[PDB]
């Protein structure tokens, strides 16, 4: 008997294990630690299984060593099959052994079906026990991966999507039907998925005309210094632009509004507002103009011909908005010709089509990939929430329209989409300001209605306490890495579906790669070791001390200034 | 028909005829019905018999071997299949006077008997210092010579498996009460009933619930019917270890 | 509980031979809260109760009984639980926008951040005057119509009225003059009815009182009525449907009568989900009000008692005092407090009770709990609990599959029972991601999605 342990006290949900000999001196290190599993039985066939919560080894000068282990039963094993709900009375005393490899597997294996097993981690206390989750339940119900910096949370995110891409049924060589979208703001997943479609600012072409009325009124618009009569010309220019560039039937032309994402020309929108800034009314207060094709009157039908630059006003006095829109032509022109907004407001966004935008977003173009990388590191922070919300809405109503053809086609083939939101508190924060009010409900619409339409989200954040609880609580699977901020710990514990033993002390005590999965897909909330990913996510970051230690570089500085001046 | 097709059919006639549970019909009565169907099929001259006396042949207390249930599913399933049927274990094993009667023959090695005894003693006893009602199994062997039986008894004592047999000294008469005190003795691992004459005198001295586990190969002893018994037939003595 | 009042839907967990009946009158006349974490079978417990209530037929007839159950099904589970029911998704349900009261009409169309008094007040005059014109019955109640009165108005004319008020001109006398086919007219209550059509040309010189201040409103209104996801509440179907067919649809009193009406609110947008819940909740409660006070002065026992099942009730009645869910919070609270005397009682089902407001969750006298694993949900339950026994509520994290816990006035003793297993369980069609992602790259079913987006 290498281990001689015995129950001395039995509670409804607690056992007192008294180790009497402990001859091996290695069993205590691996198999009698906190979180390890014990075998409470008097026979080899039927056994209670208990997880160790807390131990105490009191040693005295004259008396014996009293090794006391406090364990709580989790379930019952009857000849190799594990049954959950551990409340069967084990009348003391009882022989206690560490559970062998076959029982601990049976805790996690038999609860989830063989076909729908998704394994990306093993047990932390025993690495030979792979811990599967219900792969269907894992993704269609949202995932919230949380953990502070230095824990390897992005490694856990990259390992799951690598496992999801490599998950395929036998019958074809590769490129399965996984569709994963990552909002990479730290550029971590550049070298985690080499076979992907990375989209930074230089390559992404997000059309501005697919933004709704709110996103147009936040990208182009200042926050507080905007007047009511100057707000209005923004809508009248954009809404009437969308009607002319439409090519369909007039029935849908009548439903075109400012909040209706159809194509419009932003240079003509400026040309309208620049013209309306220069309008001159006559004695009847009607605005008469002049083109190369003749004079007209500015009304609801001839407002479409102020979109040209060579339109000359005529009149006597100042118009209704003469001098009240010169603030606006300068602000709009400061955004079109902003080279950091070229990916959203450049000439490419005008010539791009609606199908080409969505082929870019889910990698359905000429270069097909299972994972699409949205490198939003170079995206400006004032427009970051606009571009996140534009893509999040575009992907959601892809899945919304994905099963409006199922009503007619009735085919089992479909496109399920996962959206990975790295730093999800940045786009969907707890605070209700207007600058984040664009990206909140785009994520929230995916959070509430996205399970039905096949577009669910993954929330990755190192600061979970700022994520809104109207989005974080819609997640049903929670993978928690090392969380060291007590504000993040108290936020997580309140929104977790369950609790594993003592959790307040445990969450800062998680190692690198040690994670806590808890939710519907997993059988019990368990402490896991995520698989070491061979192709790890790593961001190119400037090694300041390495660059600062070397010689003072002077050849570079003249190159930077000539780049800034484009000389 | 197919192997699966007649499996749900054949147990259905036996189920409502005797009005017993699933393991008392599919495992206990249907298993014995397969052999004696084959026992007259392989008869060289009298191949077709009348089945009027067939329905009481297979309702014996015994659970006979099924060689065709050995060859198809192998030894891992079949010994597990026998273990789950009649030897249903609980979490709390009550202090019952459990009698383990095993057929001992000269074709059995003396080493594999002890590993069966070590399996029976470990699974069916609680000799803890903290329990108030310790229990220990009873072991009975038959069919072998006394010289081979004493060699097994002498080998177990040298490996610190202390047992009592009702013979505390040389030339003693059989004292049945020594096994009762050895049942409650934490320093006695099990009890070794010498023969069938020492067996029936032990039941008269025990008032608690008594279970008899019989594991034979060819010859099975007549046990009183009121005692709860499990008479499982096996090929070899090494198969007994995987059922208890 | 006597024989005629016993309602058995479960047996004792520790003794399966002990049936546990509740006072079936007191079970449903008082409100029910069925809670328990996800995966514990809470939706199994809810449907088993309604299945026993549907099959609660006294001897004498072979038709349907008088059970009236309304389920707000957001996870779409009870379609397969009750096959003989009337399931109503967004493609089938038609909720009139004009049946919304003043609070719900503002909540659908006003901007809270853009809280303009001019935008708020014109929306009352645009709608209340429009409700007067479309009334063609008895003239005695035509001029009694207020903003909260439930009569039909044309919202396309309401948009045209407010858009005309953007085109407001005025003369030296501060009077708005407009021109149409009949002739020039002033802006007064006798000519306020003719701004409802778009064929109005304003006449004037100076800027009107609301010249351009409502263009924020008009472009927000057209983003709702032209929204295809709001076709069930703002489409042409709501124009032609009436009050009677709407209420026949809600309690399954139409051509296909059923005891259970399942409102599949999965397709409802989340920003209008509280409005749609509050519209049906207030309509059913006021139906129960006009049920009783007719029979109060008639003394008849032919009664229609209604149960409203609020699955995921924290969505509709949250703890937070945020204004977006305030319409559905006070509609459920009205049913929770005053509803039992008018025959409209509620059933609150939630896997996460901690956002259910204590002003509504405490009104549920009968409380059923499945396995509850969050201590925040557990401590919320324990302090909101009725008169219990010593340590029966500590079993909430340790409940096995199917075990529940009922207390309240309807049961004799707070006890852990085992709910009867559902022969027709609630199963939701969950999209299986690992099943679909394991398949080959779907190449054909991409252009069908894109071309359907552009309506082709």
């Amino acid at each position: 008997n290498d281990i001689n342990a015995e129950v001395v006290s039995v509670s409804p949900n607690k056992l007192k294990i008294s180790v009497d000999d402990l001859e091996e001196f290695k069993i205590a290190e691996e198999k009698l630690g906190v979180g390890s599993y014990l075998r409470v039985s008097d026979n080899q066939d039927v056994a209670l299984l208990a997880i160790i919560d807390n131990f105490s080894i009191e040693v005295k000068e004259s008396q014996k060593q009293k090794y006391m282990i406090e364990a709580s039963p989790i379930g019952l094993v009857k000849n190799g099959k594990f049954y959950r709900g551990g409340d069967s009375l084990a009348l003391p005393p009882k022989k206690v052994e560490p559970a062998k490899l076959d029982e601990i597997i049976s805790i996690y294996s038999d609860s989830i079906d063989i076909n729908d097993r998704f394994t990306f981690s093993s047990l932390s206390l025993n690495t030979k026990v792979s811990v599967p989750v219900n792969g269907n339940r894992f993704f269609n119900k949202h995932i919230a991966i949380v953990g502070s910096t230095g824990s390897g949370k992005s490694h856990t995110v990259a390992k799951i999507l690598q496992k999801a891409v490599d998950e395929k049924q036998e019958g074809y060589k590769g490129l399965n039907n996984s569709h994963i979208i990552i909002f990479d703001i730290h550029s971590e997943y550049e070298n985690a998925f080499p076979n992907s479609n990375v989209l930074n600012v230089d390559t992404l072409t997000l059309p501005y005309w697919l933004l709704n009325g709110d996103e147009l009124e936040e990208l182009f618009l200042d926050t507080e210094a905007n007047d009511h009569n100057q707000r209005n010309v923004f809508r009248q220019a954009i809404t009437l632009n969308k009607k002319i560039h439409f090519q369909g039937d007039p029935a849908t032309k009548e439903i075109i509004s400012f909040h209706s994402p159809y194509y419009f020309d932003i240079n003509e929108v400026i040309n309208y507002i620049n013209n309306r800034n220069n309008e001159r009314k006559n004695k009847d207060n009607e605005h008469i103009w002049s083109d190369e094709e003749g004079n007209f009157k500015f009304d609801n039908e001839n407002a479409h011909r102020l979109f040209k630059e060579n339109v000359t006003p005529d009149g006597s006095s100042a118009g209704a908005l003469n001098g009240k829109l010169l603030n606006f032509v300068d602000r709009l022109q400061s955004k079109i010709f902003d080279k950091r907004l070229d990916f959203i407001l450049g000439e490419g966004s005008k010539s791009v089509t609606f199908k080409e935008t969505l082929e870019t977003l889910i990698s359905y173009g000429k270069d097909k990939s299972n994972i699409t990388i949205l490198d939003v590191s170079g995206v400006p922070f004032e427009v970051l929430s606009i571009c996140v919300s534009l893509i999040s809405r575009l992907i959601f109503e892809f899945g919304y329209h994905s099963k409006k053809i199922k009503r007619k086609s009735n085919e089992n083939q479909d496109i399920p989409i996962l959206i990975v939101y790295e730093e999800a508190h940045k786009y969907a924060p707890k605070s209700d300001l207007s600058k984040y009010r664009t990206s909140k409900e785009a994520i929230e619409r995916i959070a509430k209605e996205g399970r039905k339409y096949g577009v669910t989200l993954l929330l990755a954040s190192q600061r979970p306490s700022e994520i809104s609880e109207t989005i974080f609580s819609q997640c049903n699977t929670f993978i928690s890495m090392r969380l060291t901020n007590p504000d993040d710990q108290n936020y997580v514990k309140r929104l977790l579906p369950d609790t594993v033993g003592d959790i307040t002390n445990l969450l800062p005590s998680l190692k690198e790669g040690e994670a806590l999965i808890m939710g519907d897909s997993i059988s019990i909330p368990s402490i896991v070791k995520i698989e070491k990913c061979t192709i790890p996510p790593s961001s190119i970051d400037i090694k300041y001390l390495d660059e600062w230690r070397k010689e003072w570089v002077d050849s570079e500085f003249d190159k930077i200034i000539e780049q800034w001046s484009k000389s | 028909k197919s192997f699966d097709d007649q499996k749900k059919e054949t147990i259905q006639i036996i189920k409502n005829h005797f009005q017993c549970e699933d393991y008392e019909a599919e495992h206990y009565l249907y298993s014995n019905a397969f052999r004696k169907t084959y026992d007259i099929s392989c008869n060289k001259k009298d191949r077709r018999i009348k089945k009027s006396d067939f329905v009481e042949s297979i309702n014996k207390s015994k659970v006979l071997f099924n060689i065709w249930f050995y060859q198809y599913e192998g030894r891992k399933e079949y010994l597990r299949k026998l273990k789950e049927s009649f030897i249903r274990r609980s979490v709390n094993t009550s202090p019952y006077a459990r009698f383990f009667i095993l057929e001992f023959q000269d074709k059995t090695d003396i080493k594999t008997v002890k590993d069966c005894i070590y399996k029976i003693q470990s699974n069916w006893s609680n000799l803890s210092k903290r329990t108030d009602r310790p229990y220990s199994p009873f072991l009975l062997f038959h069919g072998t010579s006394d010289a081979n039986l004493y060699e097994l008894k002498n080998q177990l004592f040298n490996e610190d498996l202390i047992f009592t047999d009702g013979y505390p000294f040389k030339g003693s008469v059989f004292t049945p009460k020594m096994l009762i005190e050895g049942f409650s003795n934490k320093e006695i691992h099990f009890q070794f009933i010498n023969d069938i004459d020492d067996f029936n005198e032990t039941l008269n001295s025990i008032n608690i619930r008594k279970e008899v586990y019989q594991f034979y190969t060819e010859n099975c002893l007549d046990i009183p019917s009121q005692l709860p018994q499990v008479n499982i037939q096996v090929k070899d003595f090494a198969d007994i270890k995987e059922i208890v």
